[PDB]
RNA sequence: AGAAGUCCAUUGAACCUUAUCAUUUAGAGGAAGGAGAAGUCGUAACAAGGUUUCCGUAGGUGAACCUGCGGAAGGAUCAUUG
RNA sequence: UCCGCCGGCACCUUAUGAGAAAUCAAAGUCUUUGGGUUCCGGGGGGAGUAUGGUCGCAAGGCUGAAACUUAAAGGAAUUGAC
RNA sequence: GGCAUCGUUACUUUGAAGAAAUUAGAGUGCUCAAAGCAAGCCAUCGCUCUGGAUACAUUAGCAUGGGAUAACAUCAUAGGAU
RNA sequence: UAGGAUAGGGGCCUACCAUGGUGGUGACGGGUGACGGAGAAUUAGGGUUCGAUUCCGGAGAGGGAGCCUGAGAAACGGCUAC
RNA sequence: GAAACUGCGAAUGGCUCAUUAAAUCAGUUAUAGUUUGUUUGAUGGUACGUACUCGGAUAACCGUAGUAAUUCUAGAGCU
């Protein structure tokens, strides 16, 4: 089984150094691919709203969400971020400027919506929360 | 980096002055002079932080520069001159002739001598070689260089030396069963009588003392220093001369709560 | 003789050509003699030093350099060179997290004067000195061969 | 005493080609996975799944797959002193 | 033919043992946790795939990812249904 | 005060040297607290020498005692000890 | 080995000579969204993660290089060049 | 006592973490391998081949200016 030897201190730190690797969470971390999502580690971002869609829901569900195809302005890349609050689609408008946030499982989808990590946290600097209880008014 | 530095920041001033750590960014730099900076006591935390003489930085100067500190029998204007140990400061005026004696907790006690007893001082003594023109010379460890040394004196020994008229005027020699205050480490400040002597060839020359109330301790061959001969000091001590550990520290207080105020 | 470069070796300070005798003066190295000196530190000089005839600046006993610092012992690890071998230092380092010791090594290049013959796998005993190469800042005082302390 | 200037050596910025290392990306075409509430064609596997199933290897065909050789039971037999 | 010893392939009964259980006299002597040592696993796919390295005449072997996708996949036993 | 010359280490004890700040922690009624290192008292032309403690701080290095458990070579050409 | 230079040791540099030096106890090379430490968060114990920032040490003044003055600078709230 | 000459300081402090993976750095060493304004203590006999005290400048000042220009700059007269 393992090695209790007082003199193989190095035997078992190597091992347990090539064995940390099958870890799904430690190899996340220390490969260095975290750079490369659009988010680049970071808890937010900011983009341009370029077009408004909708996505129907997974089975067994049946619905649509509508979601906002943006592109972030601090690499270019193009994500689909959700926006909820029933009514907050009409809020978000083109070429309009929203900061988005992660949707809360860190990197995975959420819900019964095909591949959206994202959602809509604010739009032309005012928040959704704010809109959709009517507290502010877009500007 | 490029060259020296004019400043010290007050979390990194040595322990012993207990200096509030929200009293400033800074802390009195001490001179260059005849003590290490290290197990100094600068002028200005004399008149403050040890006598109420002075409030600030500003009043020190202010009786500085009337020429009333008189250290080792000379007048020292330099607020941040190093009294580093058994100096003389002779408050003249009112008479306040102090002895910079250690604390059995390292710190810096200002043990109030008689007028008399102020006119000379001891000093250790480093290596004694031979100078110029063959003039051997003594080279204490305050700075201090005589020429012309007695043939017996030696190294590590302590001289009694007088201020007005600069000789020595007698000498004890480092050896078994002689006074000895430890002025360096954790011992700071403990007074006891040498047992015996180890020697490592090649470094840390060990001593052995035996306090006076039983209990025994080690240090280096330095931070000691020799006091008296035998077993009688020739300076008188602030108080206690013991560690005094602190379950006895707590014996204290509690026999002074219930004597005393008793009530 | 020990004369092998194109300049003449000598002792410096030790005047080679005087006239009256010597083999009875003090601090060896006066009136023409091989200077000597012991290193301290409870270390014996070699006779091979006393009574030699090889010029050696760089050794502790005859020559310009004082021992003092660190005193190491180790085995030899390599001696193909020219008055300087390999000495190996082997110990234990403490992996703390499990409790366990490694087997760590390290080399440390040491000067050996002409006085010491040493073989591969010897036991030597250096004393640290001031820089004499880029590597080299040991100098080796004693030398045990391999295989040896015998007697009962 | 001594400036401009000049000679040799040295430290050497900077630029100009070649090569090489590292990073991101375009690309006609091919091709692979995954997801999708729309499908077409069969039924390979699960019952002896209607040819027991599965491994290694080789060939073959619209697709699951079929067949040759050796192996295994995870077999549908723990068993013929008859 | 009978008894005994050492070594081997197995078999039968039974836990007072273990185990998720099937079952195992070793798969026991494990929260009452430590005899020595080698290899090796970290949810299911992508995938033993891409690429680099390397051995081979080739078929191929050894080493061997990532993006992305997914809330189950799986083991043993139980009651029905077939 | 002697006086020698000696297998080497790991381990363990005791000591020393060990920056402060932070942490643990003694005292102290900032109105409490997080804090600060202050203060307290006869009701003074002042005193308590007022206090401003103490630990820990891996490993590596220096020194003292211990020799159980361990690692090295040393072990019968006597080239041994006196 | 002998010089040169330096405040000074040293292949630091020069002439001559020898062939050495490090490495599975990981040299060499690569990555770091790497200044190092005192320390921070969470902590049954062990541990895991972080440490740009006020204390200590190092390095830099857009990027490289050269230098004067001076006890101390290869200084940039000094100069010279690209 | 303005200005100016002379001396000293501006190499400390402040800011940042780009480079840098036995390299910086931490603990522990060594300089018998060196430099150190400064502070403190001590120590300075040979010049001889006007000493009752030697010499020439220069700033501030004053007045002729140059240039679009700057603590850019050239001449003259004092000390
Ligand atoms: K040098
Ligand atoms: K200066
Ligand atoms: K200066
Ligand atoms: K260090
Ligand atoms: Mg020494
Ligand atoms: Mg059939
Ligand atoms: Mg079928
Ligand atoms: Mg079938
Ligand atoms: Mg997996
Ligand atoms: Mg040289
Ligand atoms: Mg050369
Ligand atoms: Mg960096
Ligand atoms: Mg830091
Ligand atoms: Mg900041
Ligand atoms: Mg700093
Ligand atoms: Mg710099
Ligand atoms: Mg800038
Ligand atoms: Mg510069
Ligand atoms: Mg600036
Ligand atoms: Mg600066
Ligand atoms: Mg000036
Ligand atoms: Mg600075
Ligand atoms: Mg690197
Ligand atoms: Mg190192």
């Amino acid at each position: 089984g393992k090695t209790r030897g007082m003199g193989a201190g190095r035997k078992l730190k190597t091992h347990r150094r090539n064995q940390r690797w099958a870890d799904k969470a430690y190899k996340k971390s220390h490969l260095g691919n975290e750079w490369k999502k659009p988010f680049a580690g970071s808890s937010h971002a900011k983009g341009i709203v370029l077009e408004k869609i909708g996505i129907e829901a997974k089975q067994p569900n049946s619905a649509i969400r509508k979601c906002a195809r943006v592109q972030l302005v601090k690499n270019g890349k193009k994500i689909a971020a959700f926006v909820p609050n029933d009514g907050c689609l009409n809020f978000i408008e083109e070429n309009d400027e929203v900061l988005i946030a992660g949707f809360g499982r860190k990197g995975h989808a959420v819900g019964d919506i095909p591949g959206v990590r994202f959602k809509v946290v604010k739009v032309s600097g005012v928040s959704l929360l704010a809109l959709f209880k009517e507290k502010k008014e877009k500007p | 980096a490029r060259g020296l530095k004019k400043h010290l920041k007050r979390l990194n001033a040595p322990s012993h002055w207990m200096l509030d750590k929200l009293g400033g960014a800074f802390a009195p730099k001490p001179s260059s002079g005849p003590h290490k900076a290290r197990e100094c006591l600068p002028l200005i935390l004399i008149l403050r932080n040890r006598l109420k003489y002075a409030l600030t930085y500003r009043e020190v100067q202010s009786i500085l520069m009337q020429r009333h500190i008189m250290v080792d029998g000379k007048v020292r204007t330099d607020k941040t001159y190093p009294a580093g140990f058994m100096d003389i400061i002779s408050i003249p005026k009112t008479g306040e002739n102090y002895r910079l004696l250690y604390d059995t907790k390292g710190r810096f006690r200002l043990h109030s001598v008689r007028d008399e007893d102020a006119k000379f001082k001891l000093c250790k003594v480093r290596s004694v070689q031979f100078g110029q023109k063959g003039i051997p010379y003594l080279n204490t460890y305050d700075g201090r260089t005589i020429r012309y040394p007695d043939p017996l004196i030696k190294a590590n020994d302590t001289i009694k030396l007088d201020l007005e008229t600069n000789k020595i005027v007698d000498f004890i020699k480092f050896d078994v069963g002689n006074v000895v205050m430890v002025t360096g480490g954790r011992n700071t400040g403990r007074v006891g009588v040498i047992k015996n002597r180890e020697k490592h060839k090649g470094t840390f020359e060990t001593i052995h003392v035996e306090d006076a109330q039983g209990h025994q301790f080690a240090t280096r061959l330095g931070n000691v220093f020799t006091i008296g001969k035998g077993t009688k000091p020739w300076v008188s001590l602030p108080k206690g001369k013991g560690i005094k550990l602190t379950i006895i520290e707590e014996q204290r207080k509690r026999d002074a709560a219930a004597q005393a105020a008793a009530k | 003789a020990e004369q092998t470069e194109k300049a003449f070796l000598k002792q410096p300070k030790v005047f080679l050509c005087s006239k009256k005798t010597t083999k009875g003066n003090n601090k060896p190295g006066k009136e023409g003699n091989r200077f000597w000196k012991s290193v301290g530190l409870g270390f014996k000089t070699p006779k091979e030093a006393i009574e030699g005839t090889y010029i050696d600046k760089k050794c502790p006993f005859t020559g310009t350099v004082s021992i003092r610092g660190r005193i190491i012992a180790g085995t030899c690890h390599s001696a193909k060179m020219n008055r300087t071998i390999i000495v190996r230092r082997n110990y234990l380092h403490y992996v703390k997290k499990y409790q366990r010791y490694e087997k760590r090594h390290s080399n440390i290049p040491a000067h050996i004067s002409p006085c010491f013959r040493v073989r591969e796998g010897d036991h030597v005993i250096i004393g640290q000195c001031r820089p004499l190469s880029k590597t080299v800042r040991f100098n080796v005082l004693k030398v045990v061969p391999a295989g040896s302390k015998s007697g009962a």
